[PDB]
């Protein structure tokens, strides 16, 4: 039934807040937390991601972190800064200069233990908690490495509830920081063993899309965002939405990752303009849609879901999935019969009058890492930088098994593309 | 890169 | 005397639940407040309909029935819908968190918390006949309720109730609504764990159903409220029988001991007609020897099968409406001229028919033209066993990867039990080949 | 004949009680190394994670050297 | 064969 969102750092506030605004809006509800909708569909799943407190006020059940407060006073000033329970707002002073170390061991180690007395108010409260979904970038500090260390400290207490991320991967063509490969790499040492299921955002490709297809100038932050909180809305309308296909976090987890480690997800959308099914279709399979920095038709699929949103006929998108799997066959893996699925959502998103959302578990996605684990060990082979960790007490070894580590998740995606049936 | 929410 | 107790067990199991007893009570006359202005026999009777129905003091016609999920929102549905006051509230029973499509959640992890209420609900029902005959068990093999929830039940059920009689509507997954890629693997599980604790099983095969409403009914893309509208009707065929009686009614007992060779040789072919829209049926009116007719055509089958490449070991005739027995033999002489039938050479030929006069309804707003006259075929062909090897090869391809394996060992269950449920499957197949083979 | 008469009600008796005897069993057997394996699994899940509690002080136990020297 | 007194 319930989900609990935890947003982390200046990258996972600003994405967090942003996709409160998007399913606020297609729920209808205002900035104060009243419901003004026309459709009951809107509130039949509303408990989802909203509390009701009294004098029926809906309020995200959202908690709100970082280590510097500069990002979350722009929220709570933001649109819809009051929509949010202010107990939820929970912000440290001595922050983290962009040092996994800080946010993992030494700053963000104070602070976990008041985040997570937040966590358990709204988990006590949840009628059914089905789990936790977490918006956070992977080259900062903050939202990296308290971010990491959060979802192991939540695990320890909630086990056998589901553990979701939305995963910001750092791109040199949006942040001239240096030390990002380094957070990288660390952060996704722990999500390959401590979460379920992770939505790549891959920043490259967020770039990529508004500055080659958007034709954007120059684009800003809130640029990226705007496809970001599209997606984001996309890829969750199943859990939102009465629907039968991925309804609840878990059900998706089980058609989605065939193994435990190769979870990292590569979401896509269409149109991407910010119009025919056939062309919805296409576009959702194409490299450009990808929200990830991957050709897929560089790999094979492992599994994908498909989620088509507007008033369209079912007859056509059930004949057009069937047409690009047949035309894209060699595509899809042979030993899992089966492995696309669709759903289609009467609610439009908010301007569009039908869209489609992708979500694949793609062997292509192991182009992503590479590129990680090239600006990885170019930094790491000469021991750069690494006073910065090395200084909060880290150890040399904690890189190495991080590297290594990192390096069996690609293998593995290997294995399975070039696996055969008979 | 010069890239603001 | 000779209750029957049905069990809807998870979604697909709730909702064919919700069709067939709506279809029920429009047979009988039953309104959706259980009242019937029929029944002189206040509070009581020992009518046929009894057998599907108890009777309270205010007048009420009660489904012997129980509703179960391990998550409220389809029986929910039921709790507020038409047919509301049908059911007394102890019958609607629903957890928080379903089974997630794993079988290991739905036979054990969620499951176990539930079982003891479902057969304390279900006793209670017990209790109330004078005769049980048995149960009927309406699930889906892909679940992880329908597949996972329903093996635990029947071993249960087996202990609680010994050998009374307990008969599954098994509905098999096709991929046109498929709502998990490991449907397979449930699939395997549940049937080899229920095998031994099922007497018969009529497998419904989705595809088989999406195929005919888009065929005969001109259905664009069937719903799930399509398909079970067609499905009720086909159980209302089969449980005829037992809920009507005339002079040339036939038990549904009595095809059991037609149908049933060996007891893993359980599985019957269904093959229902007419299936036809009311432009059609319009001015063209279907006869007794045309009706027969198309139980023999693939078309019609209710499980994709091909029964022309297998073996028949039985033939049963469910007739209802309009229906006379000089016609049904005139049309079975036809048949047994105009095709060729090959039986297996330790069984005879001979055709064991029924007939209720009591003709088929039909669900206002349904897609189905409302007949005269209706026929619903069971045969056990050998070529039921093609349903098994579809999904044998289906689990094989993924468990040689171990694909998804792990959300199943992480629930408690071994790569043992898996294996196990596939040698089960392999040694049905097989057994359904040895049927085939001549004598010496 | 009337002794083979018993012997064969009696027979069927021990056979549909022996089917439910089994049945019986088996459940309780695969019920329970289902929770077993279950608090295994969950086991070494807790385990890991508090071995990432101590290595996660002795990152903090390792700075706070550093820092006075 | 459908065959009742
Ligand atoms: N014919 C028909 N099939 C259905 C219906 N509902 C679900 N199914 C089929 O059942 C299979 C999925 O199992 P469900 O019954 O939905 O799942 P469940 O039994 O509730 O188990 P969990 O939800 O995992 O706890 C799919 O193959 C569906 O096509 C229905 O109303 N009619
Ligand atoms: N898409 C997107 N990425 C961001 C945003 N803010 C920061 N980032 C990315 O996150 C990385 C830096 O992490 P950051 O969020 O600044 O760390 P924090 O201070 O600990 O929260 C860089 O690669 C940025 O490109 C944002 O608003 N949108
Ligand atoms: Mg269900
Ligand atoms: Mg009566």
């Amino acid at each position: 039934r319930e989900i609990v969102h935890i947003q982390a750092g200046q990258c996972g506030n600003q994405i967090g807040a942003k996709f409160w605004e998007v399913i606020s809006d297609e729920h209808g509800i205002d900035p104060t937390g009243s419901y003004h909708g026309d459709s009951d569909l809107q509130l039949e799943r509303i408990n989802v991601y909203y509390n009701e407190a009294t004098g029926n006020k809906y309020v995200p059940r959202a908690i709100l972190v970082d280590l510097e407060p500069g990002t979350m006073d722009s929220v709570r000033s933001g649109p819809f800064g009051q929509i949010f329970r202010p107990d939820n707002f929970v912000f440290g002073q001595s922050g983290a200069g962009n040092n996994w170390a800080k946010g993992h061991y030494t700053e963000g180690a104070e602070l976990v233990d008041s985040v997570l007395d937040v966590v358990r108010k709204e988990s006590e409260s949840c009628d059914c908690l089905q789990g936790f979904q977490l918006t956070h970038s992977l080259g900062g500090g903050t939202g990296s490495g308290m971010g990491t260390l959060l979802i192991s400290k939540i695990r320890e207490e909630y086990p056998d509830r589901i553990m979701n991320t939305f995963s910001v991967m750092p791109s040199p063509k949006v942040s001239d920081t240096v030390v990002e490969p380094y957070n990288a790499t660390l952060s996704v040492h722990q999500l390959v063993e401590n979460t379920d299921e992770t939505y790549c955002i891959d920043n490259e490709a967020l770039y990529d899309i508004c500055f080659r297809t958007l034709k954007l100038t120059t684009p800003t932050y809130g640029d990226l965002n705007h496809l970001v909180s599209a997606t984001m809305s996309g890829v969750t309308t199943c859990l939102r939405f009465p629907g039968q296909l991925n309804a609840d976090l878990r059900k998706l987890a089980v058609n989605m990752v065939p193994f435990p480690r190769l979870h990292f997800f590569m979401p896509g959308f269409a149109p991407l303009t910010s119009l025919t099914v056939p062309e919805l279709t296409q576009q959702m399979f194409d490299s450009k849609n990808m929200m990830a920095a991957c050709d897929p038709r560089h790999g094979r699929y492992l599994t994908v879901a498909a989620i088509f949103r507007g008033r369209m006929s079912m007859k056509e998108v059930d004949e057009q999935m069937l047409n690009v799997q047949n035309k894209n066959s060699s595509y899809f893996v042979e030993w899992i019969p089966n492995n696309v699925k669709t759903a289609v959502c009467d609610i439009p998103p908010r301007g569009l009058k039908m869209s489609a959302t992708f979500i694949g578990n793609s062997t292509a996605i192991q182009e992503l890492f590479k590129r990680i684990s090239e600006q990885f060990t170019a930094m790491f082979r000469r021991k750069a930088f690494l006073h910065w960790y090395t200084g909060e007490g880290m150890d040399e070894m904690e890189f190495t098994e991080a590297e290594s580590n990192m390096n069996d998740l690609v293998s593995e995606y290997q294995q399975y593309q070039d696996a055969t049936a008979d | 890169v010069v890239x603001x929410f | 005397m000779r209750e029957c107790i049905s069990i809807h067990v998870g979604q697909a199991g709730v909702q064919i639940g919700n069709a067939c007893w709506e279809l029920y009570c429009l047979e009988h006359g039953i309104q959706p407040d259980g009242q019937m202005p029929s029944d002189k026999t206040i509070g009581g009777g020992d009518d046929s309909f009894n057998t599907f129905f108890s009777e309270t003091g205010a007048g009420k016609h009660v489904p012997r029935a129980v509703f179960v999920d391990l998550e409220p929102t389809v029986i929910d549905e039921v709790r507020t819908g038409t047919y509301r006051q049908l059911f007394h509230p102890e019958q609607l029973i629903t957890g928080k968190e379903d089974a997630a499509n794993n079988y290991a959640r739905g036979h054990y992890t969620i499951g176990k918390e539930i079982i003891d209420l479902v057969l304390d609900r279900i006793r209670k029902l017990a209790d109330q006949c004078t005769g049980l005959q048995g149960f009927l068990v309406f699930h889906s093999f892909g679940g992880g309720t329908g597949s996972g929830f329903t093996s635990l039940l029947m071993e249960r059920l087996s202990v609680d109730y010994g050998k009374k009689s307990k008969l599954e509507f098994s509905i098999y997954p096709a991929p046109q609504v498929s709502t998990a890629v490991v449907e397979p693997y449930n699939s395997i599980l549940t049937t080899h764990t229920t095998l031994e604790h099922s007497d018969c099983a009529f497998m419904v095969d989705n595809e088989a159903i999406y195929d005919i409403c888009r065929r005969n009914l001109d259905i664009e893309r069937p719903t799930y409220t399509n398909l079970n509208r067609l499905i009720s009707q086909i159980v209302s065929s089969i449980t005829a029988s037992l809920r009507f009686d005339g002079a040339l009614n036939v038990d549904l007992t009595e095809f059991q001991t037609n149908l049933v060779p060996y007891p893993r040789i359980h599985f019957p072919l269904a093959t229902y007609a007419p299936v036809i829209s009311a432009e059609k049926a319009y001015h063209e009116q279907l006869s007794v020897a045309e009706i027969t007719n198309a139980c023999f055509e693939p078309a019609n089958q209710m499980v994709k099968c091909d029964p022309r490449h297998g073996k028949y070991m039985a033939c049963c005739l469910l007739y209802r409406g309009d229906v006379v027995p000089k016609d049904v033999n005139a049309a079975i002489a036809t048949i047994k001229t105009k095709r060729s039938i090959q039986f297996v050479d330790w069984c005879p030929t001979g055709f064991k028919v029924g007939i209720n006069y009591q003709p088929p309804t039909v669900v206002p707003g349904g897609d189905l033209a409302k007949v005269q006259r209706a026929v619903c075929m069971l045969s056990n062909t050998t070529a039921i066993a093609e349903a098994w090897a579809r999904l044998d090869h289906k689990f094989d391809l993924m468990y040689a990867k171990r694909a998804f394996v792990h959300w199943y060992v992480g629930e408690g269950m071994e790569e043992g039990e898996f294996s196990e449920a596939r040698e089960d499957m392999a040694a049905l197949e097989k057994d359904y080949e040895e049927v085939g083979v001549d004598s010496v | 004949k009337r002794e083979h008469e018993r012997e064969v009600i009696q027979k069927a008796i021990e056979e549909n009680n022996n089917f439910i005897k089994m049945a019986k069993e088996k459940l309780a057997q695969k019920m329970e190394s289902n929770k077993e394996n279950r608090e295994a699994h969950l086991a070494a899940m807790l385990e890991r994670l508090q071995e990432k509690d101590k290595h996660a002080e002795e990152v903090r136990k390792n700075k706070e050297l550093k820092e006075e020297a």
